[PDB]
RNA sequence: GAGU
DNA sequence: TCCGCGTCAGACTCGTAGGATTATAGCATACGTGA
DNA sequence: CACGTATGCTATAATGTGTGCAGTCTGACGCGG
């Protein structure tokens, strides 16, 4: 039953015997009276077995009395029924067949081996045309087709001494004689002579085949069917319905039509029929058996009366209705239970409520097998039946079971794994359960009619397991970033705001209280309001240097409702984190504070206190939504009377033809913007401060307590974009097309929308919807795809003992830190002695996780950078270490071994993506884009810095930058970078590089919808392939006549002027080109497509002005839609469409010859002097200008990186800071957390295989792929042994090609293309010995990881003795 | 030990490890009615495990001491 | 180029030569004196004339290729029969066997039950019967109706029409959502879930044990004619192969260990509890 | 749809030239569909069904 | 819980006599996805320990 | 059709 | 080497209802098992 | 023998399919001319 390998080879006529119990010869399936199995038919008894355990059909032997008996009278066995499940059979074919995987399943497997062209096996398989087998005439060669006519020249000529054959006899005969060792050693020959890179991959992959071949053992014969297996009765059920009707298995119908067919053939053959005849039955055949495997593969799919296709063979196997999806990887699962989930604000976070009905009849056997130790029930039916009976003992037994007995709850969709969580069950009479609410943001339940699943762990193991590893008290933490996901939300944030927040003096302004209880002892007395400003008394505890806590006692200027809050915290953390004003913010690290000072059964108790108490006095607050809690500003409609004249101005200078429409369109879309921003401004200012009502002396100012601002500010719910459609303009909705409505919505909720504003509305607001129904399962097959490459890793060691690691760098986007060297570095074990700037002193050891402590140390220490040990560098085979990995960031702590790290990395990459699919587009309505960059302006005075920049001074007298990627920093007194920017093409810097400038002064500043082309030289322009009507186009105005040039590019172009590039080239006073300083460049920008130029022919220039303008059209509203199909491109290691070029060795570079225009790159570096070159595109325009010390990957143009190009010149490092970077560029505009180890774990994942090019001193040789791990154990050995060592280059693989690379098949079939994989592992003869996650879950085995590591290592070490 | 495992994790260490020694031990009360260390206060053979653990009574090296302890004696009683 | 196996058989048969009334005789007067040549020219001149046939007998049970297959055989049965010396032509004879030929094949493999042609013609004379009876009664023939018009028993009537329920694919999903089908409702009956294996387990090592508390000579004389601890399960004269050899003392002795094991079921709480089950 | 004759064009059918391709499509209530259509050489082909 | 269909009365059994012990074998499952693949004439074969 |  | 045709993928649980259709002549002599 | 199931034979001349639908889905990645 326990075996330890699985094998899948080709399998032979003989093989399909071997497992047959009988041959089928007849379609009867039974009697139409007695409902028996027919005679050699297809649910024969005789050969399949007894329908009825130890029965034979006739009923001469009953019973276990008649044991392995063979009944004489009705020849069957008398055995258990089971076997009409396990005994396959078989049908002997009176024409052999082609098995349709090894002929249409591509690679062509039959055609590749033989060499012969698919469409010529066919045109001999459906008896087209004879092909020649073996002509002993030289005059006739191997494999040669030949027709009708053609067999019937050489037939009298030649004949005899040329054998050709027709059909499925030839093509088999062709491969039986085939010899594969001679013909590897010919065509390994061949490959000598003048390998060209595509004959030499088509050479290569039939010599891996005839290798393969033969060490498989298989033949190749036998991917022609002469045996033909028939499945098992059961698997392919005929079963009587109630109403007298049967239902039967497509798989029936199907073998009905074979063996009809086959036996017709017999009869044509005994009758000896004309050839035409023979061959259209055989042509029959072929159809049926193609059916009968795999239906709709080679042409229609043979239909049922239905219309629909009958569902084959391979239909069982493949995609999500197949075995492996359906049934293998996830089940129905007993002991389930699922119904309505409603609140339990009185749970503590480790219970939820459950229904009693529901826990009665989940705990069954349970309440049985402690009925009979109590002896109450004599028997299990008398159990039953008390049960049933519901009878008053029972509930009480059923109550003793449910104690510390944990249960399982889950919410879909399972995104991560905090989706199901375990509680100590707390019955309850009625039939919801209950969920405890601070959960409710991990499960993304609201209790709109949401339900959930209920599953009871079985097992001592199961229990355990649920208690220690899945309760919701011991996971707080996201695994995805070190972050609290247990949180205060809604009331809970609004309650604590409320006793929190103060007001001016109220009830017992500067009063003086004994302790926080003398507070609530006033409060509820009703002598103080929450919000009073009295000073109180509280003694604070603060840790100290060692373990003893330090008590400190002192005089707070706080209020009665922080006083009584007090109360819940725990003794340990300061009286000042409660002493400002609470909102949602300061509750998340209040909560990560008591996390980190006291622990996890403090933080616990803590989180349900805070609960408590926030509901308790959101409800006392008495909060409530009126319309009059909805403030419109007195000065909405002077606002909009003038932004409605401004657009009168502008329509009036449309009319008169002067602005063109594009430009009307762009200035009122920017007055009414302007506009929104004005009166939602004025909303806020009379909102937020509006109690200017106060008292004492005389009037004060202080912050509004208007329900919805109170509901807003403290982060319960609502924000100020929501308060703007709520009080004040609605604003400017969006197309479906994405382009923006010109006349916006004037009016808001509380005024109420006319039909036009609301029909507007709607197109947004259906557009958000429909991406949540649609877009959910693009994110949700990256989760798949992501999940599948990262199965097996799993931490498999302590400690690999390597020195490797990346070095990270603070992270500076936009201008706010958004990733601090701490954030990133944090939990994360540090490789190398990482001391201070003095390099004289050691500041930090090896192998130390970097803890809260050490990271703060570094802020004072001032760290640049630090090399950090990574999942990449890892050197453990077969998983990482937990050292390389560091902190679970669940947990709090380093990771333990054993923990199944990548699945938990694919979750976390995963599930963000998927869930942002389904809530800015529910919601997602109003269109609120943002892209004004104009002018940079700085803040912290300092010296401009830039970097890769190349300005030149114009006309005007300002540094006009002419370079694309353009960064600048700002430097401050000691020198160190606090403030980054990006400075665009065309930009106008007011000061240069070194020089100093002022805080709140524009260093930088240019035109947001433009992108320039700007001269290095003055002169005069010239036209140069700018012929109108082929290139560019006309079009002028009147009087005078201005006219402006419009580029055409491939789109609108004829195909006249396709290989014509149209370039504005520099000219000086005579008519000659004007050399680019220091440099054999004639003057000449290249203008792209759809480029506006409004200079003509013949007009002077300095160097600085702007030649043309290309249009930027990005009013996009990015979201998520967009952004996941980056991150899918850069998993999946797609080269971008136009990629930079790169410098592939380090030395000096020589320009060269051209091809027409087209760049050769002659180089020649200092030690490898033999040259090196590479063509280049004509108009493809290079940053660098030769005559260089270039590195290895020295960008040479402006474009993409292409990852594979990055890995080959820079290495492992370099590749994987290029994903980890642009894939958190997308997350972390969507202000998204993850931790870059999780893109880290899947980076390795792709980075699995390496091309060996060169031999090694086992039977690798040229250009075969294999896992890395592999090759670096045989160097291990080859280092003991010397020999021939192996020089390989690892390689980057794409997520599914990485997935389909793993050595188990069974985990690349149960994937995807299953049709295809199990063709190449039949073929290849291939043994999977399961190490793998996804084979031992299809097995239904235990996990090789999490608890099963134990178990799993002690298999693993009693394989490896013996 | 019933709430938070937090202390009885901190006393073996390996999550995946307390949950085998405490099933095993667990499995000894369940079957052999071998008798508890600390006082059961009316718990569950899992809870009283834990505790046992997280008092540092119960440990996967001491489990397989009496595993030992109780075969070779019983080897001796045959012999 | 044509892959069509329809296509390309069609093009075959096209290109053999039609034949005329003396042709017919002079080559058939060879192929029944046994001439290979003969045979085949008449088979596959007449090829078409199959085709032609097999196109009037098409969407109904099997395919045009699969008609046709068939409709060759009755050719082949036809050019074996023919009879050169009668003046009758051959196009006519030919004619008979093919239809006949494809119709008795439509009636064996169209049906996943194999109806034999007996059931199969009595169901049709049926069917054509309640044609006529629909075409004056308005409204669809009951079986009473249809059995009135033929005089014959109405349960012989429904019983064949019974036969005519047509079977259901277990793989044809419900409900417009491909999601689930037939296989995914219908439960396994004949192999009971735990629960009852679980209570037969119950039953059957109660009796056991409860021979243990009765008598050892009731014990030895009960189970071992049930068969509960014996091998084979005696009858009451058969219990005298063991050593019992008596057929007055073995029946008295049976229900003796009957009626002690009635009152130790009346105690532990069963009898009339456990008599509804 | 309702029937009757639909000109159309995909924007950009080949993403590498982007050249607009017109087509033409007559839809009957019941027969073969008769399409007319452009290629990248400006050449009208006519396809059925 | 689901095919092993020894391993669910077994452990039904043991559920009612208190020991939660874990009995497991092979899902029903797996073992007719050998017999599908057998059927298309793939050699899919057990290698034991 | 129910919650994403 | 580039157009063109082919094949392959496209979240997770929950609900509801059961199922449709056609038509194969008519009669004379065999083939097989129990009695 | 009988009851159910099968095999058989017809003699005007007849001699190359269609048939009922599909509705166009899409972005990607290989594979023969
Ligand atoms: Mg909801
Ligand atoms: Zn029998």
């Amino acid at each position: 039953e326990e075996f330890d390998a699985i094998k899948i080879a080709l399998a032979s006529p003989d093989m399909i015997r071997s497992w047959s119990f009988g041959e089928v010869k007849k379609p009867e399936t039974i009697n139409y009276r007695t409902f028996k199995p027919e005679r050699d038919g297809l649910f024969c008894a005789r050969i399949f077995g007894p329908v009825k355990d130890y029965e034979c059909l006739c009923g001469k032997y009953k019973r276990l009395k008649h044991r392995g008996v063979i009944c004489e009278k009705c020849g069957v066995e008398v055995t258990q029924t089971k076997v009409r499940r396990e005994r396959m059979g078989h049908i002997e074919l009176a024409s052999p067949t082609a098995h349709i995987w090894f002929l249409k399943s591509l690679p062509s497997r039959i055609g590749l081996l033989l060499d012969m062209p698919l469409r010529d096996i066919e045109r001999v398989l459906y008896f087209e045309s004879y092909v020649v087998i073996e002509g002993g005439m030289t005059n006739l060669e191997r494999q040669q087709i030949l027709t009708e006519e053609q067999y019937l020249d050489a037939l009298e000529e030649f004949g005899d001494e040329f054998d050709a054959k027709m059909g499925a006899e030839a093509i088999q005969a062709l491969l039986k004689s085939m010899d594969l060792e001679q013909e590897c050693e010919q065509l390994r020959e061949e490959l000598n002579e003048t390998n060209s890179e595509t004959k030499r991959k088509k050479l290569t992959k039939r010599i891996k085949l005839l290798e393969a071949f033969v060490q498989s053992g298989n033949k190749p014969e036998w991917m022609i069917l002469t045996v033909l297996p028939v499945l098992p009765p059961d698997l392919r059920p005929l079963v009587p319905l109630d109403g007298g009707r049967f239902a039967t298995s497509d798989l029936n119908d199907l073998y009905r039509r074979v063996i009809n067919r086959n036996n017709r053939l017999k009869r044509l053959l005994d009758l000896a029929a004309p050839d035409i005849i023979v061959r259209n039955e055989k042509r029959m055949l072929q159809e049926a058996v193609d059916a009968l495997l795999d239906n709709g593969r080679r042409g229609r799919a043979i239909t049922g009366s239905n219309k629909r296709p009958l569902k084959s063979l391979a239909d069982m196997i493949k995609g999500k209705q197949g075995r492996f999806r359906q049934n293998l990887l996830g089940k129905r699962v007993d002991y389930s239970g699922r119904s309505v989930i409603t609140v339990g604000p009185y749970l503590r976070l480790h219970q939820c409520g459950l229904p009693k009905k529901m826990a009665l009849e989940l705990f069954k056997p349970f309440i049985y097998g402690k009925l009979e130790l109590r002896g109450l029930a004599t028997t299990i039916k008398a159990a039953k039946k008390m049960v049933e009976r519901e009878e008053a003992v029972v509930w009480d037994i059923l109550d003793e079971v449910i104690r510390e007995h944990p249960v399982l709850l889950n919410r879909a969709p399972t995104l991560h794994r905090l989706g199901i969580q375990a509680f100590e069950p707390v019955l309850i009479e009625g039939k919801a359960i209950q969920l405890h609410p601070l959960v409710c943001a991990a499960y993304n339940a609201d209790f709109d009619g949401d339900q959930m699943a209920v599953h009871v762990p079985l097992t001592l193991e199961a229990q355990l397991e649920a208690r220690a590893l899945m309760m919701s008290t011991n996971n707080i933490l996201s695994p995805a970033n070190g972050e609290p996901i247990i949180v205060p939300s809604q009331d809970v944030v609004l309650g604590l705001y409320y006793m929190t927040r103060d007001c001016v003096n109220a009830k017992g302004e500067g009063m003086v209280l004994t302790g926080p209880k003398e507070a609530e002892r006033l409060y509820r007395s009703g002598l103080a309001s929450l919000h009073a400003r009295v000073k109180v008394r509280i003694t604070e505890y603060e840790k100290d240097a060692n373990g003893e806590l330090v008590a400190k006692t002192s005089l707070k200027d706080t209020t009665v409702g922080r006083a009584i809050l007090w109360m819940i915290v725990p003794k340990g953390l300061p009286y000042s984190i409660v002493n400002q004003a609470l909102g949602k913010k300061a509750i998340s690290k209040m909560l990560n504070t008591c996390y980190r000072i006291l622990g996890l059964k403090p933080t616990v108790i803590f989180a349900d206190q805070i609960m408590y108490t926030g509901f308790a006095y959101a409800a006392r607050s008495g909060a409530s939504v009126g319309i009059d809690d909805m403030v419109i500003p007195e000065k909405k409609h002077e606002i909009i009377s003038e932004a409605e004249a401004e657009v009168a101005e502008i329509q009036e200078q449309f009319q008169s033809g002067l602005v063109t429409a594009g430009e009307r369109y762009n200035k009122v879309i920017d007055i009414w913007a302007a506009a929104n921003d004005r009166v939602s401004k004025a909303m806020m200012d009379n909102l937020q401060t509006e109690t200017v009502i106060n008292r004492d002396g005389q009037e004060e100012k202080q912050v509004s307590f208007n329900s919805i601002y109170m509901m807003a500010d403290s982060g319960a719910r609502g924000s100020a974009a929501q308060i703007r459609q709520l009080a004040g303009m609605r604003g400017l909705m969006a197309k479906p097309d994405g382009s923006i409505i010109e006349t916006p919505i004037t009016a808001n909720f509380r005024e109420g929308l006319n039909v036009l504003q609301y029909f507007i509305s709607t197109h947004g607001a259906r557009k958000g919807l429909a991406d949540t129904a649609l877009k959910t399962a693009n994110s949700g097959y990256l989760t798949r795809r992501l999940v599948d490459v990262a199965q097996d890793l799993v931490v498999t060691e302590d400690d690999c003992g390597t020195h490797e690691g990346i070095m990270m760098t603070p992270v500076i986007e936009g201008g706010d830190v958004k990733e601090p060297l701490r954030d990133r570095v944090l939990g994360r074990v540090t490789a190398e002695d990482v001391l201070k700037p003095g390099t004289a002193d050691i500041l930090v050891p090896r192998n130390t996780l970097l803890h809260e402590q050490w990271c703060d140390l570094l802020e004072e220490n001032s760290v640049d950078a630090v090399k950090v040990r990574s999942v990449v560098s890892c050197d453990t085979d077969f998983g990482v270490c937990a050292h390389c990995y560091g902190r679970d960031l669940a947990r709090g702590h380093i990771i333990n071994k054993g923990e199944a790290i990548g699945v938990i990395a694919a979750q976390s990459i995963g599930e963000p993506g998927t869930q942002l699919t389904m809530r800015t587009f529910h919601i997602g309505g109003a269109a609120s884009r943002a892209a004004a960059e104009s002018s940079i302006q700085v803040k912290n005075k300092g010296s401009i810095k830039l970097s890769n920049v190349k300005s030149v001074v114009n006309s005007s007298g300002k540094l006009v930058i002419t370079s694309r990627n353009t960064e600048l920093k700002l430097i401050d007194e000691f020198g160190r970078t606090k403030e980054s920017y990006k400075v665009p093409y065309g930009a106008v810097l007011a000061k240069g590089d070194g020089e100093q400038v002022a805080g709140g002064e524009t260093v930088a500043n240019w035109d947001p919808h433009t992108m320039p082309v700007i001269t290095e030289v003055s002169g005069f322009v010239r036209f140069t392939d700018m012929i109108d009507g082929q290139t560019i186009t006309r079009q002028t105005d009147e009087l005078t006549g201005l006219s402006s040039l419009v580029v055409l590019d491939s789109a609108e172009r004829t195909a006249g002027g396709k290989d014509l590039r149209p370039a504005l080239k520099i000219v000086d006073a005579q008519g000659n080109d004007v050399l680019i300083p220091g440099t054999d460049m004639p003057a000449q920008y290249f203008l792209p497509g759809k480029a506006i130029v409004q200079l003509e022919d013949g007009v002077q220039i300095s160097s600085g002005d702007t030649l043309a303008r290309i249009p930027q059209e990005s009013g996009g509203t990015k979201d998520i839609t967009g952004g996941l199909p980056r991150v899918a491109d850069l998993f999946e290691a797609r080269r971008p469409k136009e990629p930079a070029i790169l410098a592939e060795i380090s030395g000096i570079v020589s320009f060269g010859k051209e091809t027409k225009g087209k760049r050769r790159l002659v180089i020649t570096p200092v030690d490898g002097s033999d040259p090196y070159e590479e063509m280049i595109p004509k108009w493809r325009q290079l940053n660098v200008f030769e005559g260089e010390r270039v590195e290895r990957g020295d960008v040479i143009s402006d474009g993409p990186e292409a990852p594979h190009d990055i890995l080959r010149l820079r290495g492992v490092h370099a590749v994987t800071r290029y994903i980890v970077n642009e894939v958190q560029d997308v997350y972390r505009l969507q202000g998204v957390k993850i931790n870059d180890k999780h893109i880290e774990v899947i980076v390795r994942q792709m980075l699995r295989k390496a091309t060996i090019v060169n031999a090694g001193s086992s039977d690798f040789l040229e250009g075969e792929q294999v896992e890395y791990s592999r090759v670096k154990i045989a160097n291990r050995e080859l280092e003991a042994n010397g020999k021939v060592g192996a020089t390989y280059s690892r390689d980057l693989l794409g997520i599914t090609k990485a997935s389909l690379a793993t050595e188990s098949f069974i985990s690349a079939a149960s994937f995807q293309e299953t049709t295809r994989v199990l063709t190449e592992a039949a073929v290849a003869g291939k043994r999977d010995e399961l190490r793998g996650l996804k084979e031992n879950v299809i097995v239904g085995r235990l996990i090789p990881a999490g608890t099963g590591y134990a178990y799993h290592q002690d298999r693993m070490r009693r394989r490896a003795a013996g | 030990a019933r709430v938070t495992v937090q202390d009885a994790v901190e006393k073996i260490g390996n999550r995946f490890d307390l949950v085998l020694v405490a099933a095993r031990r667990a499995r000894q009360m369940q079957v052999g009615g071998k008798d508890p260390l600390v006082p059961e206060e009316n718990d569950k053979t899992t809870v009283i495990a834990l505790r046992e653990i997280e008092e540092g009574l119960i440990n996967n090296q001491i489990l397989d001491v009496r595993e030992r302890q109780e075969q070779q004696e019983q080897e001796a009683a045959e012999l | 180029r044509v892959l069509d196996a329809t296509q390309l058989y069609l093009g075959e048969i096209g290109y053999s030569p039609l034949l005329t009334a003396e042709e017919e005789v002079y080559f058939a007067r060879r192929a029944l004196r046994g001439d290979v040549a003969s045979r085949r020219r008449m088979i596959e001149s007449n090829l078409r004339l199959v085709v032609k046939i097999a196109r009037r007998y098409g969407n109904r049970g099997l395919a045009l290729l699969d008609l046709i297959e068939e409709g060759n055989l009755g050719l082949i049965r036809a050019v074996e029969k023919f009879d050169p010396e009668r003046g009758f032509r051959f196009s006519t004879y030919a004619t008979w066997w093919i239809r006949q030929t494809i119709e008795r094949a439509i009636m064996n493999q169209t049906r996943t039950i194999r109806l034999p042609i007996h059931i199969v013609k009595e169901l049709n004379v049926y069917l054509r019967t309640a044609r006529e009876l629909s075409h004056k009664l308005d409204h669809e023939p009951s079986a009473e109706e249809i059995a009135e018009q033929l005089d014959k028993p109405v349960d012989d009537v429904s019983r064949m029409l019974r036969l005519n329920e047509r079977i259901t694919s277990v793989d044809t999903p419900l409900g417009g959502d491909s999601e689930k089908a037939l296989l995914d409702i219908l439960a396994d009956e004949k192999e009971n879930g735990p629960e009852d294996t679980t209570q037969d387990d119950d039953m059957k090592q109660s009796i056991v044990k409860w021979l243990f508390e009765l008598n050892a000579k009731q014990r030895e004389v009960l189970a071992r004619r049930f068969g509960l601890l014996g091998y084979e399960a005696a009858t009451l004269e058969d219990v005298g192969r063991e050593i019992g050899l008596t057929r007055e003392r073995v029946r008295q002795i049976q229900v003796e260990g009957l009626r002690r094991l009635r009152e130790i079921l009346q105690t532990q709480g069963l009898n009339i509890e456990a008599l509804f089950l | 749809r309702s029937p009757g004759v639909f000109f159309d064009s995909d924007k950009g059918k080949t993403h590498s030239s982007g050249k607009v391709l017109y087509n033409a499509r007559i839809i009957p209530y019941r027969g073969s569909w008769l399409d007319f259509e452009f290629d990248p050489k400006d050449n009208l082909f006519v396809r059925i069904d | 819980k689901s095919d092993d269909v020894n391993g669910r009365t077994k452990m039904y059994k043991n559920i009612v006599d208190g020991n939660h012990q874990m009995e497991p074998g092979m899902p029903e499952s797996f073992n007719v996805l050998l017999k599908e693949i057998r059927s298309l004439g793939i050699n899919i074969e057990l290698e034991d320990e």
